[PDB]
DNA sequence: CACCCTTTCATTATTATTATTATTATTTTTTTTTTT
């Protein structure tokens, strides 16, 4: 259906970078040695080919989240607001393993190479949900394809070919966000203020002096970890424009209509993390259907074959797929 | 006119796995060349020895043609180049449900069968190839001119000629011998390089059924 | 594109090492090479300048140098008295140079009308002179909005559609014969990236 | 000696199956054995099962299976021979990194046929030349056909050696794979680099796929001494027959 | 017949590469043992003899995609958008060796070496699919040649020796995705999470119990069951990237190349390289180059009116017992 | 009959790694058109 999806996050985006990253109190992304710096998590980053001047086309870092990450949000939005409701109305119910197999593709590790029969592999391919999702022991090819979620912004220019020119960013488009940890017994202040804590004061005294001993193991080991712990980490701006584009290898009706359906539950949904911190809520402002603008504010308001259909596959959905899913050959 | 041919060629090739003769990457030129003359209906083993190439005789029989085998002088590492044959199982899946397909067996066999993912690893070299041959130069020039690329399996892109040049040598400085010939062959050809084997000595060097005993190097 | 707009074109090597900077050594410079080229010039020249300022030092260096032959366009001399002026002066018999900027560079036709059915022997235009590369010709509200949020990619690009405006002076219709094409920024032979667009353009001819 | 075929009546003495057919016509070879089949010959009608992919190899399009071929079609004959030396006296095994070391140094004199399996089984025992001459060998390893040259190899092994000399921790110069399968199959080690003369990379460089799939059985840091293979010719007619 | 196919990767490349590559928390490749150190798939890389910064070549790293994905690629176009609409209106179904020289291309059908005559070896080659890919029993000789995927860079400049230092990638090339599973067992919660487990509460709980002593069990083991948490990491080609893509035909018939051009205009729905859950190898097509001049528009290829033409007498004229006699007999 | 499916064999034995290196910062000044 080549789904195009504009989503605005009206928070920061958090997709962490894994690594070994650090920052001086200043604001320079990893310093030289020697200096003070302290742990930084970055934002997830892609390199990407772009126009910088003209023709001098060059590897430039555009912050983007994973397709891997918001196929598992898509993943989870359908499962959680669509495929397990309509489950659990009825009185089907999923095994651990087939629970772990419709969430993370696989009820375990170690999959069996023996394949799996081909009316098997059609008709998981022809489920609204399996045929999206083909994990399973056996590995299926799910029909659902998920891409990198990405900023309108002057690095991905090439990336996104027309029609995106204007509501289009450029320049640094990130921010580092500091964190402090402050230990809390610090801030006790009063006997009114420690009456919770057993013994109150010689217990509160006893963490002091404890504290004051790491800080002198600490001085020695400079010249068993606190609670103090003074950190950054870098975050995609918040108001950002965001493309995101779903692919379905000739669909059914009722597929694409789950694709639908889920995004109509992508409200009220995080993308990348920072949980704590709010960060990764949005509001889509667009969704494009072959090209054909389908979303207004209320919701879709179109692609309605798609949500009949899929209206009808889940009715008719029950666990015995799921089950058949889950199963290993060796097990 | 007693003559050195080397090429110069851009992507790596596949490392032969055994010593390939010039005559036999000409004779493919030749063959071509007749396929866009005599058109694509047309007997190879016409046009393969028809070549602008001199030939030895052997003391009983088994002409081989003067060429020799090409000598690799390797710019880069080798390498090992991995190449899979999978049959998609999930569009046969579509294609069986849908009746376009006729497969009365359900289950696919990565093992062995129609659906047998199978991995091979062939050895890869980008070098320069050097070939020694008592031939006319023209005739070489307007074939090599022809010849697009060197090294097995073209059809996946492999061993592309950036250009090739083709001079006069004198007479003891290039040895044509270096060659798979028959064992029957005069002793100043065969060098300590060379040794008895099932080797092809002309035409098809793959040909399993015309192999018989010869003296051939090895790559 | 045809082949036909750019085949009768005929592209120099020689320019003006001096950048065009509004500064006086390259006025003297670029006024040597116009010169130059005035004298190998068999019929009209129009050398194309960006800059009010760029032209008035031209004219200053070459007014006394080349006489009457001379034609400046300014702020009290438009483009369209100045393409009269240059029919006139090549009616004349005497071969005029051009100092024209603004219309000069797009929407000015430089082909005999009094020679209908032969281009072979149309002279209204033998040199066209591109003294600089025409950067920042376009100051309109919308093409700075445009500019701020695109970038340089914007200029660059506008740049480039002025500059095959101002090479679209030359070639008019087919049959035309010994067109010359000078470019005097030093720009387009250094090795900087940002003028590449302009390499290919420039590609496009030969010798 | 000439055919691979021949390790079915010179070594390994077995009869037609006897449900074989006679050939009849102008001779054409064997699909498998690259052998003619003539006139009084017994054939079968190749019935190849669709899982045999060892069809890129046949040496002709004859569909027409020599009855010594038929013997080395045979299972016992597929795993018995998967790694094994063969002899006109009789089968030692390859399996040893020794009897590898034994192999590719001062080799056995006959023309002998080597055979050896990237997998459980397949089909290389009719697909592989037999070697008439010590120095040029042909060696079948999976799919694909290789050449060693002794020569070369103990030249390679005496280098191997020479670099380590004096050194308490064997270094291998050149990484090898065993299975030849890895992209670094072939390159040059960084110590190797350093302890490796421009002549000896060149030349490590110039040695045939074969020999440095060889040069991985005999490369490792217990460098194995040449020992001769445990007769294997008794079991695989004992599971023959 | 040349044809030269610029694209342009809208997402990016992972073809992925044999071996166990080796990657530490950071960016450092297969680090010395003794180290954290992950695992990782990398992209399929080649050293090239590129003639950069100086008059001599250098092995550099050039990660492509091959060529034998390529024309599986192309192969599978052509199935999909050519043969299986006009086959499937004609009402024709395939066999197992037809399918598998189809599709393919393996000698399954009958897996001995098929001995074909002239009269067939010209018809086949002359027939438009045939012709392009021969292979399996009859062992026929592919009209159509693909070149593997090289992208607009430094090291393959030599590759692309006139006409492509415009455009020309610098630099690195490739990029370090790193993706984590985890167990959603882990990920639960609440009572409303775990109603629709089958045995619910107390089977999630020995879920939980289980991973809990296999961790211990490997902790011990450190100092063969795994779970479902699995951190790593796969290499790919960063997008946006102008790849080449030299499509040689050896003297084709007209529907041959109309066969290809149909496949160029339908190919924009297909990927490359795999990686289809992270939905990798997305693509468009920048230009198309017939023999040198560019024959690609935004909305497939306008011009090669005769290679139109011929491919659709062709198709019109598709039938299966072609293939089945390219297979069977 | 063709096809489709289930289970036998071997015992190899260390295991180098690409040490390549990884996130930016450049111009510049027209004077049109032919609408209410
Ligand atoms: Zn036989």
């Amino acid at each position: 259906m080549q789904i195009e999806v504009t989503v605005r996050n009206i928070t920061p985006i958090f997709s962490a970078a894994p690594g070994s990253n650090y920052i001086t109190i200043d604001g320079t992304i990893n310093p030289p040695p020697g200096v003070s710096r302290f742990p930084l998590v970055r934002t997830r980053m892609m390199y990407v080919a772009a126009d910088v001047g003209d023709g001098v086309i060059k590897s430039v870092p555009l912050q983007i989240v994973p397709g891997n990450t918001m196929r598992s949000l898509l993943r989870r939005t359908m499962l959680k607001h669509v495929i397990e409701p309509a489950l659990v109305e009825k009185g089907n119910k999923l095994s651990i393993g087939a629970y772990a197999t419709a969430y993370s593709g696989n009820a375990t590790g170690n999959p069996d190479g023996v394949p799996s029969s081909f009316d098997e592999i059609a008709t998981m391919r022809a489920h609204p949900f399996i045929g999206l999702f083909g994990g399973g022991p056996r590995m299926l090819e799910g029909r659902l394809m998920v891409d990198s979620l990405y900023p309108i912004h002057t690095n991905a220019e090439r990336i996104l070919g027309a029609g995106y020119e204007n509501e289009m960013m450029s320049g640094p488009i990130t921010q580092v966000v500091w964190a402090r940890r402050m230990d809390p017994i610090l801030n006790l202040g009063s006997s009114e203020d420690v009456e919770v804590i057993n013994g109150g004061a010689v217990a509160a005294n006893g963490w002091i002096q404890d504290l004051l001993a790491n800080s002198k193991a600490a001085a020695s080991k400079k010249k068993g970890r606190g609670l103090k712990a003074f950190n950054a980490h870098e975050v995609v701006i918040p108001g950002l424009k965001w493309v995101w584009r779903i692919s379905l290898d000739r669909p059914t009706d009722a597929q694409v209509g789950l694709v639908l359906l889920a995004l109509n539950k992508m409200t009220n949904e995080r993308i990348a993390g920072g949980h704590s911190k709010d960060y990764g809520r949005f509001v889509i402002d667009g969704v494009s259907l072959n090209g054909e603008q389908v979303w207004s504010q209320s919701g879709i308001t179109g692609g309605e074959q798609y949500f009949d259909a899929v209206a009808e596959a889940i009715d008719g959905l029950s666990s015995k797929e799921f089950e058949q899913f889950a199963q290993s050959a060796k097990e | 006119v007693n003559l050195k041919v080397t090429i110069d060629l851009s992507n790596p090739m596949m490392e032969p796995g055994d010593l390939l003769h010039l005559d036999a990457l000409l004779g493919a030129l030749r063959v071509s060349r007749a396929r866009a003359e005599h058109g694509d209906a047309i007997n190879p083993r016409d046009y393969h020895y028809d070549l602008p190439l001199e030939r030895y005789q052997a003391p009983s029989g088994d002409w081989v043609f003067k060429a020799s085998a090409f000598k690799l002088k390797r710019q880069l590492p080798n390498q090992m180049w991995m190449q899979t044959g999978r049959l998609s199982i999930v569009e046969a899946a579509r294609h069986r449900q849908s009746g376009y397909l006729q497969l009365r067996a359900g289950k696919p066999n990565p093992a062995g069968g129609p659906f047998k993912t199978s991995i091979y690893h062939r050895p890869i070299v980008q070098a320069e190839l050097t070939a020694f041959c008592v031939g006319d130069q023209q005739g070489i020039e307007a074939l090599l001119s022809e010849c697009r690329q060197i090294g097995g399996k073209r059809g996946v892109g492999f061993g592309q000629v950036a250009g090739f040049k083709v001079e006069p040598v004198a007479e003891t400085d290039c040895p044509w011998s270096w060659r798979a010939l028959p064992a029957d062959a005069d002793p100043r050809l065969v060098t300590s390089e060379h040794a008895r084997c099932i080797a092809a000595i002309r035409g098809p060097y793959w040909d399993r059924t015309l192999h018989v005993e010869a003296l051939a190097p090895t790559p | 594109h045809p082949a036909w707009t750019t085949a009768p074109v005929l592209l120099h090597k020689e320019f003006c090492a001096h950048e065009p900077d509004d500064s006086p050594e390259w006025a003297t410079e670029c006024a040597q090479t116009i010169q130059g080229v005035a004298s190998t010039a068999q019929g009209g020249t129009l050398v194309l300048c960006t800059s009010y300022q760029n032209t008035e030092l031209l004219a200053g260096r070459l007014g006394a140098a080349l006489g009457d032959r001379l034609i400046v366009q300014s702020k009290t001399s438009s483009a369209a008295t100045c393409l009269a002026q240059f029919k006139a002066k090549h009616k004349a018999g005497i071969r005029p140079v051009w100092l024209g900027l603004g219309a000069a560079w797009t929407g000015i036709d430089l082909s005999d009308h009094s020679l209908p059915d032969n281009p072979e022997l149309d002279r209204l235009l033998s040199d066209l002179v591109i003294t600089r590369i025409p950067v920042g010709q376009n100051r309109s509200l919308t093409h700075e909005r445009r500019t701020a949020i695109g970038g340089f990619r914007i200029i660059s690009q506008e740049a480039a559609w002025h500059f095959r405006q101002g090479l679209g002076r030359l070639v008019r219709r087919p049959g035309v014969t010994h067109k010359n094409l000078w470019v005097l920024d030093a720009r387009i032979y250094g090795g900087a990236a940002w003028v590449a667009p302009f390499r290919q353009i420039l590609d496009r001819y030969k010798k | 000696m000439r055919y691979p075929s021949d390790i079915v009546d010179q070594v390994l003495k077995a009869g037609p199956d006897k449900g074989l057919l006679t050939w009849e016509g102008v001779d054409a070879a064997c699909s498998h054995c690259s052998r003619p089949i003539q006139n009084g010959d017994l054939y079968s009608p190749s019935s190849v099962g669709a899982f045999f992919s060892d069809t890129r190899d046949l040496a002709s399009t004859s569909r027409s299976i020599c009855w010594r071929c038929v013997v080395l079609r045979k299972k016992p004959m597929l795993y018995g021979l998967s790694a094994a030396v063969v002899t006109q006296d009789g089968i030692y095994s390859i399996s040893k990194d020794v009897n590898k070391a034994w192999l590719f140094t001062t080799p056995p004199p006959a023309p002998f046929l080597v055979v050896h399996s990237s997998s459980t089984m397949q089909h290389l025992s009719w697909r592989t030349p037999v070697t008439l001459d010590n120095r040029r060998i042909h060696v079948r390893y999976g799919p694909n056909l290789f050449i060693v040259r002794p020569e070369v190899v103990r030249k390679a092994l005496s280098i191997a050696d020479r670099v380590n000399e004096g050194q308490k921790k064997w270094v291998t110069p050149v990484y090898f794979d065993r299975k030849a399968a890895a992209m670094g199959h072939g390159l040059i080690t960084r110590a190797g680099a350093e302890m490796l003369t421009q002549e000896e990379q060149e030349f490590f460089q110039s040695v045939t796929p074969g020999e440095r799939w060889a040069l991985s059985y005999l490369m490792h840091s217990k460098r194995p001494e040449p020992e001769v293979g445990e007769c294997i010719t008794e079991k695989v007619m004992t599971s023959l027959n």
